[PDB]
Formats: C-alpha cells, structure tokens, sequence
C-alpha cells in the first residue's frame, strides 16, 4: 500500500487475496476430509465399545 | 451528468485520472477511484497562450 499507487496496489492486494483465501479454502477442504475420516472412526470406536 | 471544464498543462494531463498522484491530482482536482465517465482534452495554444 505504501510503495504502489492506489490503481496498482488495487491489482496487487487482488492477487494476494485471491491467494489467501484460496489457501484457507484449501486448509478447510482437507480438514472436512479429515473430519469425515475422524467420523468415520469415532463411529467404529463407538461399535466396538 | 456533470461536465467539469479547466485548463492545464499539456503533459499535466496525464493526472487527470482515477487513482493518480500529483499537484493537480491531489490539491486541484482529483477523480474517485470508481470514477465513470469521459475525460477530453485538446490543445488550446491558439486560444489562451
């Protein structure tokens, strides 16, 4: 923001945040997996209880 | 619609737009940054010179 004008700063912050929240997304996706998986186990563990 | 209508220098209007920085830009005339519209401009030596 300091270093770059208003119009370019505009497209740069875009691309970082497209990046970011591609990135949480990502993070959010494996974790549901993980959880499936997790929920997956709890139930056998639930059974063998 | 609204027409704003001055006079500056010649390369000076290259801060006649969105988002710049400079003297017109910043303590003359300065266009929002979602600004929607024209800008026209034309030489006018034979006028006011």
């Amino acid at each position: 923001l300091s270093r770059l004008d208003p119009p370019e700063a505009e497209v740069q912050i875009d691309r970082l945040i497209t990046g970011r929240l591609q990135s949480l997304q990502t993070y959010v996706t494996q974790q549901l997996i993980r959880a499936a998986e997790i929920r997956a186990s709890a139930n056998l563990a639930a059974t063998k209880m | 619609v609204y027409a704003d209508s001055f006079v500056i220098r010649g390369n000076e209007v290259s801060q006649i737009a969105p988002g710049q920085t400079g003297n017109i830009a910043d303590y003359n005339y300065k266009l929002p940054d979602d600004f929607t519209g024209c800008v026209i401009a034309w030489n006018s030596n034979k006028l006011d010179s």
